[PDB]
């Protein structure tokens, strides 16, 4: 409908907006977007120990989007934190995600059921289930770059040849491992090698740059002089 | 004799000089001011450095009469050495904006006082271009190519206005305006561009209408122009060389610099926003205590 204001409002209203948006954005398997968002919900919320909840939850959120991407929250977020105490479940499915073992995954979730039903991150870890096939390859992508079919079946007790394949295709048309298989040749073959300052692409990444700094540029001006006015309106001593 | 003169250095005491001189004989519809030009020759640079009047006539019937007074030109030649000895003729302007064969034996005239080729000024007082308010010519003696004749003709030798030291000063005072090209800040050469862009590609115009006409209209093949062509396709930018792709790297090269100076004004813009609120917090208890003020205020009155 959008028409959510952002002109005469608190900060910990826009911090409340944005938490919503990321579940529904998370869900509707766009985690790109869902993440910004909840970087930005936690910055924009205050910090304190009146906003506990909020913390938490958002901390939370933010780490079950990053593997619903593939990425791993850093081991680092969670010891720091002074809320480790509840982010003892997180810890271990970065772990379980990151070693790629489907065993720990499963028996990890097993325990920490209810855990994950209170906070409403039991819905993202049922396609963590699938996450952990994408990480176990993708560390075999970076390892390997020709590495043929038996070979992966024997690491990750992969049923057969045909199978693996099927599954690095899925991944491959997404464009995260970036490979390309050889099925008559018996292999799978990396196609990532990057060097991309030899392609245009760069000035993208620069639009956005200036962009962003353009957009504080503005925002200083409008704001500034405007509490000004009324002081020199006003009498003075 | 010489046959050197390759760069014309105009003051731009001679091209207002020509705009007066124009209007105090009152020379119109192809009726000429013919005067003289005054400065150095013999030399690798002419200065244009004076110019005058002379009587003179043009004819309308018949091209091949005009007046001209010879004794007009012996005699100003004795006053310009007294003034200054670094001033002698070095040839004639005209006022054109048509160059005319007639012009050739003008020319003849004028060198019977200088010893170099003289010197035919070509300054447009009608102002109908937006650029070249100076063309610059010198009759030479060639045979041509093609099996063609001796030729005596007007072949264009390159001219820009420079100014004099002296003429500056009046320059500086004259221009009060704010001037669109000026070569000034970002705004100024983002104006520059687009002008830059029209002004060649009207130059690329005039090229291909002079092709057609030459096996159209039959105009007389001058294969000075041609060979100028012939090296044009000749120093075309040829694109999938390594060249042209480290152009492109070049591009992200220095626009990378222009990111990190972007951010660094991005902290002086926030650093300016910082120092106005810490003001206007200070304000805000300025204004509260003067509530409290008047009150102390009050009670003397009532006291004292």
């Amino acid at each position: 409908k959008l028409e959510y204001p952002h002109t005469d409002v608190s900060s910990s209203l826009e911090a409340r907006y944005f938490f919503y948006l990321s579940k529904i954005n998370a869900i509707q398997l766009d985690y790109s977007t869902a993440n910004e968002y909840i970087i930005a919900a936690i910055r924009k919320a205050p910090h304190n120990s009146k906003s506990l909840g909020f913390l938490q939850q958002s901390n939370k959120l933010h780490c079950c989007i990053q593997l619903l991407m593939g990425d791993i929250p850093e081991l680092s977020f969670f010891h720091q934190s002074n809320m480790q105490k509840s982010l003892l479940p997180y810890y271990h499915l970065t772990k379980a995600v990151k070693l790629g073992d489907l065993k720990k995954f499963t028996s990890t979730i097993t325990k920490y059921k209810q855990l994950l039903l209170k906070d409403d991150t039991y819905q993202l870890c049922v396609r963590l289930r699938s996450n952990v096939i994408k990480t176990g390859i993708r560390i075999i992508s970076l390892t390997y770059k020709k590495i043929s079919l038996r070979d992966i079946c024997l690491k990750l007790n992969l049923d057969s040849e045909q199978t693996v394949e099927y599954m690095v295709s899925r991944a491959i048309r997404d464009g995260v491992i970036e490979a390309k298989i050889n099925h008559e040749d018996g292999f799978i073959e990396t196609t990532e090698l990057l060097n991309i300052y030899d392609s245009e692409d760069p000035q993208q990444v620069f639009d956005e740059r200036i962009k962003f700094a353009n957009q504080l540029h503005d925002e200083y001006l409008v704001s500034m002089r405007y509490p000004e006015d009324k002081k020199t309106q006003q009498n003075e001593k | 004799m010489s046959l050197q003169h390759e760069k014309v250095t105009i003051a731009p005491l001679v091209l207002l000089s020509a705009l007066d001189h124009y209007e105090r004989t009152q020379t119109k519809e192809n009726k000429r001011c013919v005067g003289v030009i005054l400065g150095d020759a013999n030399s690798s640079t002419i200065r244009v450095t004076n110019s005058f009047a002379l009587p003179f006539e043009e004819d309308e019937k018949n091209s091949d009469v005009w007046f001209l007074d010879h004794n007009y030109i012996e005699n100003m030649n004795e006053m310009c050495k007294k003034i200054n000895a670094k001033e002698k003729l070095i040839g004639w302007y005209h006022s054109g904006p048509k160059l005319r064969a007639s012009d050739l034996k003008i020319n003849e005239l004028f060198k019977k006082y200088t010893q170099n080729n003289p010197l035919l000024l070509i300054v447009d007082v009608k102002q109908q271009g937006v650029g070249l308010p100076t063309d610059a010519y010198v009759a030479i003696e060639q045979v041509k190519d093609d099996g063609t004749s001796t030729e005596k003709t007007f072949l264009h030798l390159p001219c820009t206005i420079e100014a004099e030291e002296a003429e500056e000063i009046g320059v500086e005072h004259l221009l009060r305006d704010v001037r669109d090209q000026a070569a000034g800040g970002l705004s100024i050469r983002l104006t520059n561009q687009l002008k830059s862009l029209k002004g060649l590609q009207s130059k690329l115009k005039d090229v291909v209408e002079y092709l057609d006409k030459v096996i159209n209209k039959e105009l007389p093949i001058n294969h000075t122009i041609l060979g100028k062509l012939q090296d044009v396709f000749n120093l075309l930018p040829n694109l999938g060389t390594p060249d042209d792709d480290e152009i492109d790297v070049e591009n992200h090269d220095r626009i990378n610099i222009s990111n990190n100076l972007q951010k660094a004004l991005t902290v002086k813009t926030n650093d300016e926003l910082m120092v106005i609120y810490i003001s206007n917090l200070v304000r805000s208890i300025i204004a509260f205590d003067d509530l409290i003020e008047n009150k102390i205020q009050n009670k003397k009155i009532q006291e004292q």
